[PDB]
């Protein structure tokens, strides 16, 4: 992972747009340029050519700019490709790029690093470069918790545990061949290897079916029952989603709807009205909505004008404010203004927006939309977040493949241990770090080695 | 008071690391002083009388290749020799010796008594001298004090040790030795953090009260191996066997019944050191293996391996008297544990120098380790660095890629755990190239650069390297074809007969074939007489691909390896790093960006931010 | 909007990023270049230079491209100014650009509009630009891009040219009534008409296969409350889609989830258990569920195996069979079959698929997925293909109707003029997708739906 | 809290008295236990590595005659032997040797570790169990206590001792050996007598800093003498010479005397300066060592020191070395105000003999001044009660011709067989020697010669006052100029006994009948 690695990353923001940018800066920049374009165009010239594949088909048509160093953003061999801002086509192109040996995806804000330490960028903004990296890394880490969040994050746990068990039983009888542990060193080891491989396929087939990612920035609307949660969601969606009545706790199951706003996707989440639940369904729905709240990105706490004129979110529901994560931005909506008559518009309360609108008729709907877009969302939304997992898991099956083949020859356990360690190192990029000391701890706890 | 001669380096405590430090410093042409508690104890083994093992023989071979004494005092004091993992790959084998004790002690003392440039002195130490973050001089007990340009402490386990048996205790460095009390307080006052650890050993049986007529035997090995790259098998004394026995349910019953009397339980590493732990942790198992080994060929004491404990004397006697062949047995030395002070290795540079004080070094037990082979390497490195400093030259420290010592130092600096540090083969990430047979191949030259290797070793290594290169070139100069006149046998006893131009170099690429087999043939003429050099060609040919992969991987981290971080850095003065990471780094205080990256809790984002900060302050010439 | 009026619009998706690119086209582009740049760089040259504010203060730095027409995306003089993905600065730059008289934020689709107004490509290729910037599946995206290559326009042009040749032949025959009957009875006209009918039918079948992956289909899970339909949908989804418990009426609201069994789209719809409950909300939910069944392409039935061994639809619940309109495929799935221990697999009762499986254990979900995949007309046998639109299907239906009416008239009444008129009308309808005859209103309505700045 | 099995005799401290006491007790046929600080320090010499000499040689011979251990170990740990005053008569003759410390320690440990009826336990003791003025077992430092029927105390110089150096000192039994402070406190309850004494050693120079080309060597006698009556000269190790160096006036100024540089081992690099002992600080010691020929630039490895200890004078124990105040507890060794190794080994042997006799419920035996040098020593010490540490000299034994070191076996080994201290191989060799001497004496007395004999001419030539009347072999030998070899080398007096020891004994008897 030297500073000479050729990396591939996306420059344009996630979402819908007419242009998408993929940039490459490294030694293999010329290699990638020849691989994708099958040639090298005139330097610093707005050349034109489509994106072909190994099979010969075209993945996209656009404009390519090749910038040899040092007169570039990062002062190195930098390749820029411009096409169409389609998330699926972008993912296909990135997958095409990554199969080349020696390539890897960039980390949060790596190009700032490269263009900074090569002295291709001014030096005054060190304090700003110290944040453009941290924010990107934090958002990337926040993501991928949706990548491994369903049943998919149930087969990887199985794979990791099986590999750990195999390594415990394969590495113990290379380091403690003087105790009584009745190691599995016999041929059955290879049998226990097979299932592990047979397990990996399952994981690789788990994400090939199910939901459809649906990239975007999440949003949450909640409150007490009969507070307008149904009406607000219906108005935002533009079509009927949930029933509208005066019955307390009318809706009991969470609802998710998708809406685009001038090329900036957002996802609307509906939840049952917050209150004390006297029913199993109500209590479980309250728990589900509460759990979805923390993972949310933007929230609009319900503030019914009829109930009271209190504006401070803390005063209205101090417990809810306290429970909320600190970083979570909060917006205030004063519902039912058309009956209360409070003037429509955008207002700020203690640094948080206080908005009065008529949900029952649509008054003030634009103002909330105006705030939402004006609020912002850096990168790493979905498709790119799950590419890291499918890549790390990708470059561990081949490790096992080339490790198992060794057994067919002379049975040397050191090479098997090496390959298994490499495979677990590549798997650690998904779940977590598994150091050489943790394996020893598990071995100690599993056997009676002692002394 | 002040002695009238200034020395270069002063070693305090001639244990297992002090002797190595003194030998290295003296052989490196610097006047060396060795202050010791008491003589005739040089080379004493206070625990299992064995040398080597898995992860220990590697350290012993490193010490030998650097010009040490550990591997030369066992070729003349060992009564049993074995090779562990003989059937597996060469990269994981080990050598273990059951060593006679008196012979080892005499050999060590004689070797250390006739060293030019080195002087020994018998005295205790009650304080040190420092002014302006510098250590200059040490104070003994009589009143005489010495001046030196560098100091090395190898106190071991004597820093205010306490012997515990059952629920009672008394002061003692070990069984029969006094404690070094005042120096504990004196070192405590310094800007240091000190803690305690504890470990025990079993009793000693009388070899003429055990009915060895019904106990299974265990022998040594035919054409027995050696440790040093110089000696041979004509130097080993007569060998002796070991006796194997087991336990039974009565012993478990007694242990469980009397478990109340014990400092633990009653009212800890991740394994089970004692025997009561062995039973309680795994209560279903109803049998355990016990070894009885002779402490020498002129003494009738038997060391029982496998039955260490902390229970009172009565339980010890009952456990002894409840095993087959031990019906009527005698004990001459009771088992016991000891608790001793130690320093955390997060305030000493990778060269085993305290990051705060100047000239002070640490080695041996006080570095939070355990074992003979884990102290000799530390002492050797500390003495080497102390001599280099006192001579006003740049120090030296190995990397994780060229010596187990590098792995040991790096882990002891950046681990943070609490278990006593034991070396294991899998504990190093470069096993496939950090073998034993090649230790000199990768270390001796460095010693010659630093003047740690004399002429005999130099000549032997040069001859061996010439043999290796000649064999490689000659094997590279062969070629065969399927229609070869002698190809009939080659295809007959080799699978997949020749189908095109062949070559011995490519011939060996098959896994089934061997080196001697290929040698036994008209082509590929008789192999060289020195098979010790011959094995290297086989290892290289069979591990070339993995070696190349590891080599190109190693070369890429070198920039982070070089990038240093001064101990005066204040990470609170960096923008963009989380509070927790700031606290972690401020506590650890790494020496390079790579060593920090090896910490747990620091991710690539933190290192990137740190690099950006470095480029802003000009604290780096470049990061490429 | 006005072609003469120079336009400016933002291209990259909103938010933040490395590059935020503004695209400007019109006759004021060169003048706007001098105002913001004070210089005209060499066209198609990736020139690094600053951006100039009205006051002269350095607005920003980036990459500026000057593309004089017609060798551009729209054929006019278009300035491609690339800076940084800083939305704050982009607002200032866009305000500065809009300040100069003669500039205005063009309406969505204008970039596709004018480039379409200059006959750069086929009209339907403009919509092909969309449906690919926002797709749902990898297969759908690849098919949309392949169509964007322009394959469908080739078929439409070939069909229209064949129709034009047939029209020429028919008119030549009609101009000579004495030999017009002989020309019609020669058989060449009938052969041409039959071959054109066959090719049009094949293309319409492929189009039907097209737009199949745009949405796939709608499946409705209908059954009694606590039958496990929520559990089955949750198993199909692969997450915690709905709430599952033993309480009756576990679900009331209509639940929609978008999934892909294997490289295909589909919308599985859940519903509330069919029972008469005093709850007004539950009654409304039942109303909604009964509303959606008619819309769905397929329907499945989940019934507890232990409750009743009846497999024929009438026995299970004779009310639902009568209420549901016929002609809709229906399958019965036996949930909780593990307790019954029934052999798991695909079965047919009353000519309808019957499946056994348990949601909680997950056994039998794979066979359910396979049945869903196979029952709906689709497969991986044909790749590339073509992606269509509802308007395309309507135009194809009208063209087929015209051709059939023309052939019927020729066979029965032997009316040459009527057949020629029908053929010409069908040709115009077929070309409607090509835009030669389509009115400007349809073009504007289609282009408006595009995102701003496209 | 109590050991499962009992014991017959208990010996405290494995020093020089302790080893002999334990060996004797085990040999006599009882069960004994030896309590010691550290096993790896059994057979340690804390001073000059020399044995024997004037007085210190008779005791070793007597101990060997009683079937001991010291002589058989010095026979294998000695690198230089000599006879002092070989010109004089046998009365004042003596032998000496230089001991290799490693070899002597190994011999002692190995010999003492392979004894039947003997058990060794390593645990410092802290108290004794006495009830109704009776001794039964003692407790240790770790809590465990044993029970036995008799106890012998040989604590030594570790009882409340302090190591002095220059003008300072610190507590401790020796240089690097902790003392048994609590032990002495317990014994103080009895009304007894307390005495103090101080001793020290010189430094230990390094052999690599001395010049061994300008110094005079000093070897030993060629036909290497032996100590044990049951040994020979093939057991001795390699022989090495000593060195002679002379002081200078500057030494006396700082504070002619020829000094000996005794090698302190056959595989060591230390040197023992005999005659530099003092209580001076390290600076003074360095200055003094830098004031002798060939030692201009030499270094000290083990700095010297002096120590003081505590003891109870041997005026409160019976002639059997048993505490009069306390039954079942004897006294022997350094704790009785004595120094040296020979002076303590005999006391330890006697104490072990008496303790084993008492344990078996028989009677002990205190040697006599008319029979044993060890008996003379014990009498002079105990009966006098003198606080002065007795030192063995030839002068104090007026019965010189009888109490020689040459005939200790004749007067003690036969007596030893009764108590059981003597073994079968010994007994057999001793009986053979006695029979040979008796036969030779009678044959000599049964031979007669007259001046008429043919050999009378040479007899008169070799003898003063030529033949005058009838003569016998013994009468002829009684002439001062006559010699055993000359008597053998004659036509009469056929070949003499090939047993050299018997020949010397018969010569001594014939010439000292008076």
């Amino acid at each position: 992972m030297s500073d000479n690695d050729t990396i591939v990353a996306q420059a344009t923001p996630p979402g819908r747009g007419g242009v998408g940018i993929l940039r490459i800066s490294g030694f293999k920049a010329r290699e990638v340029a020849e691989t994708v374009l099958g040639k090298l165009p005139k330097p610093r010239y707005a050349d034109y050519l489509p994106f072909k594949d190994a099979d010969g088909s075209v993945l996209d048509q656009g404009i390519a700019l090749w910038f040899p160093g040092p007169n570039s953003f990062t002062g190195e061999d930098v390749l820029e490709l411009q096409g169409h801002g389609g998330p699926v086509i972008l993912d296909l192109l990135l997958k095409r790029i990554l199969t080349i040996p020696g390539l890897r995806i960039a980390r949060p804000g790596e190009f700032s690093e490269r263009a900074f330490l090569n002295d291709k960028l001014d030096l005054a903004q060190a304090e700003a470069i110290a944040d453009l990296i941290d924010a990107s890394s934090e958002q990337a880490a926040r993501s991928a918790l949706n990548s491994l969040q369903g049943a998919f994050s149930a087969r990887v746990n199985h794979l990791v545990e099986a590999l750990t068990h195999l390594r415990i039983y394969v590495e113990a009888a290379i380091d403690f061949p003087d105790e009584e542990i009745d190691f599995l060193s016999d041929g059955k080891i290879e049998a226990q290897l097979n299932d592990v491989i047979a397990d990996l396929d399952a994981v690789r087939a788990e994400a090939r079916q199910g939901s459809l990612l649906r990239e975007g920035m999440k949003v949450v609307i909640a409150g007490r029952p009969n507070a307008g949660k149904s009406s607000l969601l219906n108005a935002l969606a533009g079509r009927e989603a949930a029933i509208v009545t005066d019955i307390a706790g009318t809706t009991r199951d969470v609802l998710r709807e998708h809406i685009h706003i001038d090329g900036m996707p957002l996802h609307i989440i509906d939840t049952a009205g917050l209150r004390e639940a006297s029913d199993e369904v109500e209590r479980i729905g309250i728990e589900r909505a509460w759990q979805e709240i923390e993972q949310a990105d933007r929230v609009l706490f319900m503030v019914d004008g009829t109930t009271t004129d209190a504006v401070d979110p803390a005063e209205i529901w101090p417990e809810f404010i306290a429970r909320l994560p600190a970083k979570l931005p909060i917006t205030v909506v004063r519902n039912k203004a058309d009956i209360t008559g409070e003037t429509l518009g955008m207002s700020e309360v203690n640094g948080h927006a206080l908005i009065r609108l008529s949900a029952r008729t649509g008054e003030g709907v634009d103002v909330l939309r105006n705030h939402l877009k004006q609020s912002m969302t850096n990168m790493e939304g979905g498709f790119l977040a799950r590419r890291r997992h499918l890549q790390a898991l990708e470059q561990a099956a081949e490790h096992l493949q080339q490790g198992k083949a060794q057994l067919l020859g002379a049975w040397a356990g050191e090479l098997l241990a090496e390959e298994l360690r490499l495979a677990q190192q590549n798997l650690s990029e998904i779940t977590g770090e598994f150091t050489s000391d943790d394996l020893l701890g598990r071995i100690f706890s599993s056997f009676c080695i002692g002394k | 008071m002040f002695y009238p001669d200034p020395f270069d380096v002063i070693i305090i405590g001639g244990g297992h690391a002090g002797t190595e430090a003194a030998m290295a410093a003296a052989r490196m042409g610097q006047q060396t002083l060795l202050l010791t508690h008491n003589i005739d104890t040089l080379g004493q083994m206070s625990c299992n009388p064995a040398i080597g093992g898995i992860g220990k023989g590697h350290l012993v071979k490193e010490v030998d290749a650097l010009g040490g004494l550990m591997a030369k005092a066992i070729d003349q004091a060992g009564i049993q020799f074995r090779i562990l993992n003989a059937s597996k790959g060469p990269a994981v084998r080990a050598t273990r010796a059951q060593a006679d004790r008196v012979l080892y002690r005499q050999a060590v003392r004689t070797a250390l008594e006739n060293q030019p440039n080195l002087m020994i002195f018998q005295q205790a130490v009650e304080d040190l001298i420092v002014e302006n973050d510098r250590v200059v001089g040490a104070v003994t007990q009589m009143g005489l004090k010495f001046r030196a340009k560098a100091v090395v402490l190898t106190v071991g386990t004597f820093l205010d040790g306490k012997i515990h048996i059952g629920l009672d205790n008394y002061s003692g460095g070990r069984a029969g030795d006094p404690p070094s009390i005042p120096l504990s307080r004196r070192l405590r006052e310094l800007p240091l953090r000190v803690g305690r650890l504890k470990t025990g050993t079993p009793p000693r049986i009388d070899a003429r009260t055990i009915d060895f007529s019904v106990l299974a035997q265990q022998h040594g090995d035919n054409p027995m191996p050696v440790f040093s790259f110089m000696g041979n098998a004509s130097q080993h004394p007569q060998q002796v066997p070991c006796y194997i026995t087991h336990t039974n349910e009565k012993t478990h019953d007694v242990i469980r019944s009397n478990l109340d009397r014990s400092p633990m339980y009653a009212g800890g590493p991740r394994y089970c050191p004692s025997i009561e732990d062995k039973v309680m942790r795994f209560a279903d198992r109803n049998q355990h293996q016990i070894f009885l080994e002779p402490e020498g060929l002129t003494s009738n004491e038997i060391y029982p391996n496998g039955i260490s404990t902390s229970l009172p004397f009565d339980v010890q006697m009952q456990i002894v008297r409840s095993m087959q062949g031990m019906e009527n047995a005698k004990i001459v030395r009771p088992g016991y544990a000891i608790e001793y002070d130690f320093f955390d290795p997060r305030d000493l540079k990778p060269t085993l120098e305290s990051k705060f004080i100047q000239g002070l070094f640490f080695a041996g037990q006080i570095n939070g380790t355990t074992g003979y082979e884990e102290a000799a390497a530390q002492g050797l490195l500390a003495g080497l660095n102390a001599a280099r400093l006192s001579a006003d030259k740049e120090g030296w420290a190995p990397a994780r890629s060229q010596a187990y010592l590098g792995v040991l130092v790096d882990d002891l600096c950046t681990l943070g755990t609490k278990e006593p540090y034991r070396m294991f083969t899998s504990r190093a990430e470069y096993r496939l190239m950090l073998r034993e047979d090649n230790a000199d191949l990768r270390l001796t030259e460095i010693g010659r650069e630093l003047g740690l290797v004399d002429d005999e070793r130099w000549a032997r290594f040069n001859e061996k390297l010439e043999n290796i290169e000649r064999e490689r070139q000659r094997l590279k100069s062969t070629w065969v074809t399927p229609s070869a006149e002698a190809a009939a046998e080659v295809n007959a006893h080799l699978t997949a007969p020749l189908s095109r131009e062949a070559s011995g170099e490519d011939l060996l690429r098959r896994p089934e074939m061997t080196y001697e087999k290929l040698t036994t043939l008209t082509p590929f003429a008789p192999a060289l007489t020195d098979e010790q050099a011959a094995e290297q060609v086989e290892i290289q040919v069979k591990y070339e691909g993995y070696i190349a992969r590891q080599q190109d991987e190693i070369e890429k981290q070198l920039r982070n390896e070089n990038t240093l971080l001064p101990a005066t850095l204040d990470y609170r003065q960096v923008s963009g790093l989380s509070n927790e990471v700031i606290a972690k780094l401020n506590d650890h205080k790494p020496a390079s960006i790579g060593q920090a990256s090896r910490i747990s809790g620091v991710t690539p984002a933190a290192i990137s931010i740190l690099l950006v900060w470095l480029k802003k302050q000009g604290m780096l010439r470049r990061s490429a």
